């Protein structure tokens, strides 16, 4: 009851010593489907899942190309999203363009935090209300980062973000200790056994609700859907 | 333990404590006070329908405020605060015109529409109140787009917006299918929009469009109208 | 009305009212579950109208495991037979247009069973302030024309201030119906006493321990200050609830 | 403070801004951080806690590098900590292009600490949350060690600690005799000061960070060895 | 009230507080007049700074000119009024310059009221107090007599009032104004009249009014001044023809 | 252009404020510059409408140009311009919308 | 109560409160008093710093603005500084443009003019300033008053700050019209001691005075010689 | 409650500021448009005809161009900035196109300035709405609205200001084929629509009159008088 | 950004009924935040500054605890108040003095730049974005003409010139015993000056001072240039007073 006038704006400190419209933002991330992603020691792997919808009204994409070797997913704000998407997009461009060389992953996360910090300090702005995974290759071995609405960046062996991913992580730090010797078949199929995880008993995994992004050794970024999927999925076993 | 008052609804850049924007979702709910409108993408065309509503038989229908064209080869229809959506088409005009006069080739739908989106993601302190279909064909073909206040885009087959959107979008899950013809898409339309439509058909209640690969823009006129009315 | 919780309505024959209003920052309601805890009151009955936002918990005075599974809703009856005193507490907030029949119907019910007096605890906006009264007591008084010759002496003696007059008629910014009381007890004839305190919203503890014992100075429930409140046991999340992790 | 505690550019009646008393409350929302110099150098330690088993080793390190000669250690809001961490990073830039030597650890604590102090004055920003130390060795200058705190003010040390328990470990400081020891003496002293004062029941599992600058490394700030490193864990733990 | 905080808001029922109430604060300033009549325009006002150990310098305190053919006179806020009048001149030179020719009396009203009313739409402004009678004379329509509201409007009368009493004076002329065949001496007469029962004094005296005279004259227009011998001797046969007109009943 | 000094006197304050930022900037630190620019934005914030003059007395104060007489306070006086635009277009200008 | 914060706000009545708590402060400063005699003009005033430990020749009240020109307050001094430069700066500029001193009359309606603006915008502060300006132009006297709200005044004799009311009253009773400055200045000193609050020395008052020979502020020798002859 | 500031939504889609600018247009003076065969007639009511007014400086009906007129119901003043916009922007459309410019044309420009002060919080909107009406270059009447919205629409007969519902309801069964048939017939049903709301006789009346290739014409009293007779005298038989 | 707060003593360009600002008068309290106190007297041809030393952790460096500050090679400086507000004043002080240096050719007066101060602060009172600081300057320095001047300005924007003054705590005690002793007499030697502030802060504080808890600095005719005293020195004028 004495929250109500320290939590209306970005700018204002509680007694308590916190900031209430960040935490709010954070919790914008739970609002969006769930992601996996995990890394070989020679590949990078993201898959996510799709809304439960018909496919004739929307066609939304949760897995984007930024460059070919830096791809990202999404849950949370779809502006948002789009906003940061061209930001990387832009920043990669004029670093190839001024001194043709892949752009390094850790750089570009550490430009994306610096840029995200500021309006949650300056008057008139909101933080930003989406979470990112990014999954990248460059001269250092794969990569997997995830992003935050504070301002936050980690870098992780395998993640999980968005509604009921609790079951995902369990699932993945269950597994994680048989992950770099692995080929491409195996890593993608414990992905999608991760992300399975985020599901009631009865359904399953079809070729109509699944997204999946690779890249590796001399593989250039791809996204797989539709019927792209089929040779991943028929593999798997029940349950 | 006292029941108290808490607000978080009356700012565009607030977050509830379960984190939801309810300026932009108020929005939204504006455009459910708008005239029903109906797109259909197909292997050969777009068909884009809207509903005039005309409150008094003292205005003249003869005018066309609903269905507005872009380019040679791009359609459009709206729903909601119609006098929102002119900066909107300005803008797109200006840069499809520009896009031509530089690479001397049309530009695609995307790049038209990530042109509008780049616009509409500026909250003017406020969100729009109006609602979008884009419609035409290219060198991929056929394609058919959606937007929202939210200032955001999505690529769709069959979608219906308005007041009386959800059972129009019923109609259309349990009708049609990937291989039909622009013929009885355009007949199918006007049997969805009769049902939907609270007064009778005629051929000024509605109005109705057409792009496909064959001819540029095309626009149906009443004559043409009579003669679909007529087949149902 | 009053609605008992047994089956007869029990004898408040002329004991007194302690009642709180709902105003800036809930400083007489916190007052009020002071007092109650403190005295050890118990349930009698239930004030039901439809004036209030309705609500329900369990009992926010609870302290052994088998009197804290009791349902509560949002204005219930306290009473203590021995020192003759009845409490009301207010736990929501009002319906548009919907005070005024709420002050009426229960000051008909406080003459109708009989009651010696009415007693208000309140509070007022702080930024609403000249200068002269900047730099002077947070505490105010305000009382009947109709009350007893001995209460007034003792005020006098107590050396309290009392609440200034406007052009003359009374205003008291963000009191609530505190104003809407004292005009109809003075209209009907019902001796009441107002205490209030210039206040702002945020952590209020302080002003309602204040509060309590700008009463205690009159009444003296209590032995004179020369801790002495029981904190209930339902002041322990005013906050919210933890810090999310990954944070700080 | 009830009334006068929602900008910084506001005063109380008894003349106090309680919006950077808040900020500076906020520093104890975080594990404790303690740096302690020698007749050597500088040496640093934090108490890191464990979020989950799926992070690499080398995330979220809350001690830093700011440049060749200076080392970092923050408390707090780690957004905050890494923007002023970049701010020092150009800071020294900056001077190193324009004087043509290394800048003294005074005057980058002045720097940095007067940029600090510039948002607490308006209303259109809000305070920073966050502490750091800095530390420094020089063969003509010795070791160094600065504070600074959200309100903008910077002290030289013998001995520091920021973050949640900043009184006990205090009090465990000040019964050393700092200024004979050496570096090797210290790691040990400072491990077992970090065990000391963490508390098993609240928390549920911690790292051990540790770092120094000093004439064994030339002047240079670098991590601990992780033989050292291990053996001082030793020592702490056989010391409860 | 929680319509009234700023000028751009609007009420439910579709009204402008902020504007009514600078509207109101008009009441408080002196009175002034102004008559149409033949062969001239009039402006009569009220003195309000009376007081023995002021200082008398200035030709006037109430009465402006604006160029060779346009007077003035205003009622509220004097600071608000000197920036005004100084706009004023300010357009009428612009346009002298513009066209080599004097400009029109609407015209001027007209590019004063845009700058008024540019005050009652943008936020973060506080709309002018005043009000303003002009008088003046053009080759398009002659003689004219004009008045503004602090809001932005304007209209054209024969006879009007601003300030104290205003309705009452209103009322006084309206019934007591003649069409098509006043006077200078006349409405002069009348003048006097209406400001003695207007005026909350028991006896009318020349050092609290101030009276201004526009005319043609071999294609010149000469703007004049009353002086206090005139103004005794209009007062004087006033209280004369008073008497005579009691006495003969 | 048609002279030497019409680009460099229209452009004077703007060069003097890069010159004070620089040396500073240099001298001191990252935020006396910051300061200064929020301190000049704010004062310069407040004023009259554009189609009216204004005095700028603060800004004057914390520039330093309270003391001084120069060319352009005694040349082709601003408050009586010769030509002037209309209100609301002014004010539409001034805010970017045209 | 509700609009009696904000500066842009009209009262129901039609009134501007924000204006009339900038006069009640310059109501609560030290007294000055003015008086136009047939030949000059005389300012007087009570000093603030009425202590032994006050550096005689470090500030001032009464201050020149041109040879002709000179000024006094009642109410805040930092407020006063300003207005002082800003007018010494528009004097310059006349001069510069039109070869010629500037008129009392011109440079007390750029003060007002001034003093206007900041009554009018949000997000500032009206002036808690009243000037008294006295000058000599075309062989005759001048004395000017000019109010926070920017509106100015033409009078033979007046007083301000604090117990101003009373002061007023004696100088109607107290004031001729040919009326010579030494006289003037007595008058001018026993306004200033009916209301003093204490015993006057050389030491706590200022006075300054305008002829023919321009403006000039009156040594302390000369007012203990004034002082002992009244 | 939201209906503070000009760019709130309402919990149901309502911008309440810009309706409440409308209750201000629903207060004014009543105005009358009729599109003709060959003709179009305004009218608006006169009301409160002070004795010592003139009645020059009060007109309610102007002449954007030299085939374009307009008239206005709202507040007084506003209305004078776009009318002298759309004066200033026609001339400037006519230097960028040698051809005169189109009704739709300029009633998109007013529209379009009417709509750029709904957007923020620091302006507010303009409180009139507007009957455009004039003739194009192949010779087509034409007829539209303006709302303070923003929002424009085409009409064969509207009306607005107090009593619009009662004239629009006598209109709708009014207006036919054969009531427009001449000149006089689409005078008098103008008048007749007027007379439904105005009391005091045809002495509370403003008409204005286009033909083709001719400029706006301001009907006399003694006309009005004339006109008014007959129809009596109609009625009568 | 924000906008205003209502209430008469809530913000800064609002005033009170009997027209105040409680904003201003709130900014005078926080001057004794810190705690001490300080004193400035003006001799025959000397000035001195005298200040506390307050040190109560031990693990503080204490070469770094310092409030006399070196503005120009020939001004000094002593403040009381918030530490980073008197840091940020210092720093502000030292760009006006290059500035009116490189500006008009050469070094800038005293009194000169407590007015500039004194300017740039009165500013801060009439807009509604920036707060006064809670601070107060005093500055000492030798006029070529006029001898040793003393100055203080204070958060409002007032300044004036003094023989001796005072800030802090005790600041109305310490105005009356120098009142006494300059009423007594006002002509001293170097070493009278010196024992004389001495003299008042310990009679004030009522305790007997060591070498490590006061700051003293000095200006002279014969040596124009600002000089801090050391522990040395001190105890030597502490034992010849003792």
């Amino acid at each position: 009851m004495f929250r109500n006038q320290y939590d209306n704006d970005v700018t204002v400190w509680s007694p308590q010593g916190r900031i209430h419209q960040i935490e709010y933002a954070m919790e914008a991330v739970k609002q969006g489907s769930a992601t996996v992603g995990l890394k070989s020691k020679t590949h990078a792997v993201l898959v996510a899942l799709k809304r439960a919808q018909s496919e004739l009204a929307a066609h939304q994409k949760k897995i984007l190309h930024v460059d070919n070797h830096i791809g990202i997913s999404i849950a949370g704000l779809t502006a948002d999203a789009r906003l940061l998407c061209n930001f990387m997009r832009q920043e990669c461009l004029d670093s190839r363009f001024v001194f043709d060389r892949p752009l390094p992953v850790s750089r570009l996360v550490s430009l994306i935090g610096s840029k995200t910090q500021i309006p949650t300090q300056r008057y008139g702005r909101r933080p930003y209300g989406v979470g990112l995974l990014i999954a990248g290759y460059d001269d250092m071995g794969p990569h997997i980062f995830q992003t935050c609405p504070s301002a936050n960046y980690f870098d992780c062996r395998a993640m999980s973000i968005g509604a009921r991913s609790q079951s995902a992580r369990t699932y993945l730090e269950r597994h994680m200790s048989e992950f770099m010797e692995c080929n491409l078949n195996e890593l993608v199929k414990h992905g999608l056994r991760a992300l399975r995880e985020t599901l009631p008993a009865e359904q399953d995994l079809t070729t109509k609700n699944v997204s999946i992004g690779i890249v590796g050794k001399d593989l250039e970024f791809t996204i797989y859907d539709d019927d792209d999927v089929s040779p991943f999925l028929e593999g798997l076993e029940e349950r | 333990m006292f029941l108290t008052r808490s607000e978080y609804d009356r700012g565009v850049n607030t977050f509830s404590p379960e984190g939801r924007l309810f300026q932009v979702e108020y929005a939204i709910e504006a455009i459910k006070l708008g005239s029903t409108a109906i797109g259909i993408q197909t292997s050969e065309g777009v068909c884009l329908a809207v509903e005039k509503r005309i409150t008094s038989p003292l205005m003249e229908p003869s005018s066309i405020e609903k269905i507005v064209e872009i380019d040679a080869h791009i359609g459009c229809a709206m729903s909601g605060l119609i006098a929102d959506a002119k900066t909107l088409i300005d803008k797109a005009r200006v840069e499809t015109q520009n896009h031509w006069f530089t690479y001397n080739e049309t530009m695609t739908v995307e790049s038209v529409t990530q042109a509008v989106s780049n616009l509409a993601l500026q909250f003017m302190s406020r969100p729009f109140g109006v609602a979008l279909l884009f419609g035409g064909v290219d060198e991929k073909g056929p394609q058919l787009f959606h937007m929202d206040p939210s200032g955001t885009f999505v690529q769709c087959d069959a979608r219906a917006i308005g007041s009386a959107s959800e059972g129009a979008q019923s109609s259309l899950q349990e009708v049609y299918h990937k291989s039909m013809t622009l013929k009885e898409a355009i007949k199918s339309s006007l049997i969805i929009l009769k049902q939907v439509m609270e007064e009778k058909l005629n051929a000024t209640n509605i109005e109705l469009a057409t792009v496909q690969p064959g001819q540029n823009f095309h626009m149906f006129t009443k004559e043409e109208l009579e003669e679909v009315i007529k087949d149902i | 009305m009053f609605v008992p919780c047994g089956e007869s309505a029990p004898d408040l024959a002329g004991f007194t009212l302690l009642m709180p209003a709902v105003s800036v920052g809930n400083v007489g309601q916190l007052a009020m579950d002071l007092i109650i805890s403190t005295l050890n009151m118990s349930k009698i009955g239930y004030f039901y109208t439809d004036c209030l936002v309705p609500m329900v918990g369990n009992n926010p005075y609870a302290t052994t495991e088998g009197n804290s599974t009791e349902l509560s809703i949002n204005a219930e009856v306290y009473s203590l037979p021995s020192r003759k005193l009845v409490a009301l507490q207010l736990r929501s907030i009002f319906i548009k247009y919907k005070s005024k029949p709420f002050c009426e119907k229960l000051l008909s019910w406080v003459k109708s069973s009989g009651c010696a007096r009415v007693i208000v605890l309140s509070s007022s906006h702080s930024y609403q302030r000249n200068d002269l009264q900047l730099r002077s007591t947070p505490f105010r008084y305000l009382l009947t024309p109709s009350m007893q010759k001995s209460v007034q002496n003792k005020i006098k003696s107590l050396n309290w201030e009392e609440m200034e007059k406007s052009r003359f008629c009374i205003r008291i910014p963000g009191g609530g119906i505190t104003k809407t009381l004292y005009d109809e007890s003075c209209s009907k004839e019902i001796q009441m006493a107002v205490l209030l305190k210039f206040v702002s919203e945020g952590d209020n503890i302080p002003d309602a321990l204040g509060l309590v014992e700008y009463l205690n100075e009159w009444l003296q429930i209590l032995k004179p200050l020369s801790s002495r409140w029981k904190i209930p046991s339902s002041w322990r999340l005013l906050f919210g609830s933890g810090l999310p992790p990954a944070l700080f | 403070g009830t009334g006068y505690d929602l900008s910084a550019s506001t005063f109380s009646p008894d003349g106090r801004v309680f919006q950077v008393e808040y900020a500076m409350k906020a520093v104890e929302n975080s594990s404790t951080a303690i740096g302690i110099r020698c007749k050597d150098g500088v040496v640093f330690g934090v108490e890191k806690l464990v979020l989950s088993k799926l992070y690499e080793e080398g995330s979220n390190k809350r001690l830093f590098n700011v440049d060749r000669h200076v080392g970092m250690a923050v408390a707090g809001l780690l957004a905050d900590a890494r923007s002023l961490a970049d701010i020092a990073r150009e800071e020294a830039s900056n001077f190193r292009s324009n004087f043509g030597y290394n800048i003294p650890l005074k005057h980058l604590a002045d720097r940095v600490a007067m940029y600090v102090h510039a948002y607490t004055l308006y209303s259109a920003v809000r305070p920073f949350g966050c502490s750091f130390m800095l530390g420094s060795y020089s063969v003509n200058d010795g070791a160094q060690l600065y504070m600074i705190d959200p309100s903008g003010v910077s002290y030289g040390y013998w001995g520091c600690a920021i973050g949640k328990a900043r009184q006990a470990a205090k009090t465990e400081i000040e019964k050393l005799q700092m200024k004979e020891m050496t570096c090797r003496d210290i790691v040990k002293e400072v491990a077992k000061i970090i065990y000391i004062v963490h508390d098993e029941v609240k928390d549920k599992a911690f790292e051990l960070e540790l770092s120094w600058v000093g004439e064994l490394t030339n002047g240079r700030h670098e991590i601990v060895p992780k033989d050292i490193r291990e053996e001082a864990e030793k020592y702490a733990k056989e010391s409860l | 009230r929680r319509y009234d905080s700023r000028t751009t808001i609007f009420s439910p029922e579709g009204r402008l507080y902020q504007v009514e109430y600078a509207m109101e604060a008009i009441g408080h300033a002196g009175t002034c007049l102004g008559i149409l009549a033949n062969d001239g325009v009039l402006l009569a006002a009220e003195r309000r700074n009376i007081h023995k150990l002021l200082d008398e310098v200035f030709f006037s305190e109430k009465i402006y000119k604006l160029n060779e053919d346009m007077a003035c006179s205003v009622a509220g806020i004097t600071s608000d009024a000197n920036v005004l009048t100084n706009e004023l001149r300010l357009i009428a030179q612009r346009y002298l310059l513009q066209y080599q020719e004097p400009i029109p009396c609407e015209q001027l009203v007209t590019a004063l009221c845009d700058i008024k009313q540019a005050y009652t739409q943008f936020g973060g402004k506080r709309p002018f107090g005043v009000s303003l009678l002009y008088i003046g004379w053009d080759k398009h329509y002659g003689f004219q007599l004009y008045q503004s509201d602090p809001s932005g409007n304007y209209g054209g009368w024969k006879a009007t009032c601003i300030g104290n009493n205003s309705a009452a004076a209103v009322s006084m002329l309206k019934q007591d104004y003649k069409e098509g065949e006043m006077t200078l001496k006349s409405a002069l007469a009348l003048a006097i009249k209406v400001l003695n029962k207007t005026m909350d004094v028991s006896k009318l005296s020349a050092e609290k009014v101030e009276i201004a005279t526009l005319t043609r004259e071999n294609g010149k227009t000469v703007i004049r001044v009353l002086k206090q011998k005139e103004v005794e001797q209009l007062i004087k046969k006033h209280e004369e023809e008073e008497a005579k007109a009691e006495r003969e009943k | 252009p048609s002279h030497p000094l019409e680009l460099s006197e229209k452009n004077f304050q703007l060069n003097q404020d890069k010159m004070n930022f620089s040396t500073l900037r240099n001298i001191q630190g990252l935020f006396a510059p910051l300061k200064l620019q929020m301190e000049f934005k704010a004062v310069q914030q407040v004023q009259r409408l554009p189609f009216l003059s204004s005095s700028n007395l603060s800004l004057d104060v914390l520039r330093g140009n309270d003391e001084t007489i120069g060319f352009e306070d005694i040349l082709n006086d601003p408050s009586q311009s010769e030509v002037m635009g209309e209100p609301h277009l002014m004010v539409e200008y001034k805010l970017g919308l045209l | 109560r509700g609009y009696s914060f904000s500066l842009t706000t009209f009262s129901p009545s039609g009134k501007l409160v924000q204006i009339e708590y900038a006069l009640a402060a310059v109501a609560g400063g030290a007294p000055s008093v003015g008086i136009k005699a047939a030949n000059g003009v005389v300012l007087a005033t009570e000093k603030k710093q009425k202590s032994i430990l006050y550096d005689e020749r470090s500030v001032h009240k009464v201050e020149p603005i041109t040879k002709h020109i000179g000024l006094v307050y009642s109410g805040m001094g930092p407020d006063y500084r300003v207005l002082v430069h800003r007018a010494r700066k528009l004097a310059q500029q006349y001069y510069l443009v039109y070869q010629e001193p500037i008129p009392t009359a011109q440079l007390v309606q750029r003060v007002a003019s001034v003093m206007q603006e900041y009554t009018q915008s949000g997000g500032v502060r009206p002036f808690g300033v009243s000037l008294l300006i006295c000058g000599w132009n075309e062989g005759r006297p001048y004395l000017f008053q000019s109010d926070p709200s920017g509106a100015y005044f033409a009078w033979k004799a007046t007083a301000m700050g604090k117990n101003y009311v009373n002061g007023k009253t004696f100088l109607e009773k107290r004031y001729n019209e040919d009326l010579e400055l030494e006289d003037a200045i007595h008058t001018a000193i026993l306004t200033l001691k009916e209301s003093f609050e204490g015993q006057m020395t050389e030491d706590n008052i200022e006075v300054g005075i305008c002829n023919e020979a321009g403006f000039r502020r009156l040594t302390p020798t000369e007012v203990k010689d004034y002082l002992a002859a009244i | 409650s939201y209906d503070r500031a000009i760019t709130v939504f309402s919990p149901d889609g309502h911008l309440f500021q810009v309706e409440y600018a409308q209750e201000a247009v629903k207060k004014g003076s009543t105005a009358v448009g009729v599109r003709g065969r060959d003709i179009v007639v305004l009218g608006v009511e006169k009301k409160s005809v002070a004795k010592l007014q003139d009645e020059r400086t009060v007109r309610k009906i102007c002449a954007l161009d030299d085939n374009v007129c307009m008239a206005f119901a709202g507040l007084t003043a506003d209305a004078r900035i776009v009318i002298n916009r759309a004066r200033v922007e026609c001339q400037s459309h006519r230097l960028t196109v040698e051809d005169p410019v189109t009704v739709e044309y300029i009633t998109r420009y007013i529209a379009s300035l009417k709509q750029r002060y709904t957007q923020s919080n620091g302006r507010r909107p303009f409180g009139i709405s507007a009957l455009i009406v004039g003739f194009d270059f192949d010779g087509t009447p034409r007829l539209y609205q303006t709302d303070p919205s923003g929002t424009y629409h085409a009409w064969k007969a509207n009306a607005i200001g107090r009593g619009a519902k009662s004239v629009r309801e006598f209109l709708e069964k009014n207006y036919t084929d054969e009531a427009i048939e001449t000149d006089d017939l689409t005078i008098k049903l103008v008048i007749k629509a007027l007379l439904e709301v105005v009391q005091s006789g045809g002495k509370n009346i403003e008409l204005a009159v286009m033909r083709r290739d001719q400029s706006l014409k301001i009907l006399n009293p003694e006309e009005i008088e004339k006109y008014v007779a007959e129809i009596e005298k109609e009625k009568e038989e | 950004s924000r906008g205003s707060s209502a209430g008469f003593d809530r913000h800064i360009t609002i005033f009170s009924p009997e027209g105040r600002l409680y904003q201003v008068e709130y900014a005078f309290k926080a001057i004794n935040q810190g705690g001490l106190t300080s004193v400035a007297v003006r001799g025959k041809d000397c000035a001195v500054i005298v200040t506390q030393k307050k040190v109560p952790d031990k693990l503080l460096d204490s070469s770094t605890v310092t409030h006399l500050f070196k503005i120009t090679e020939n001004i000094g400086c002593v403040m009381t108040g918030m530490t980073a507000d008197s840091r940020s004043q210092v720093q502000r002080a030292r760009y006006e003095a290059a500035n009116w240096k490189y500006k008009y050719g050469y070094e800038i007066p005293v009194d000169m730049l407590c007015k500039r101060i004194a300017d740039i602060s009165q500013v801060y009172t009439q807009n509604a974005e920036m707060r006064p600081l809670g601070c107060c300057m005093i500055l000492i320095g030798i006029d070529e003409e006029q001898g040793p001047q003393v100055y203080k300005c204070d958060p409002a924007g007032y300044y004036c010139g003094f023989k001796a003054t005072a800030a802090g705590v005790k600041q109305t005690e310490s105005t009356s015993f120098l009142e006494k002793k300059v009423k007594k007499k006002f002509d001293w030697t170097f070493e009278q000056t010196v024992e004389t502030a001495i003299t008042c802060l310990s009679t004030v504080l009522s305790i007997d001072f060591k070498p490590s808890e006061i700051e003293v600095g000095v200006v002279t005719v014969e040596n124009p240039k600002f000089r801090i005293l050391t522990e040395a020195e001190i105890d030597a004028h502490l034992v010849a007073l003792a």
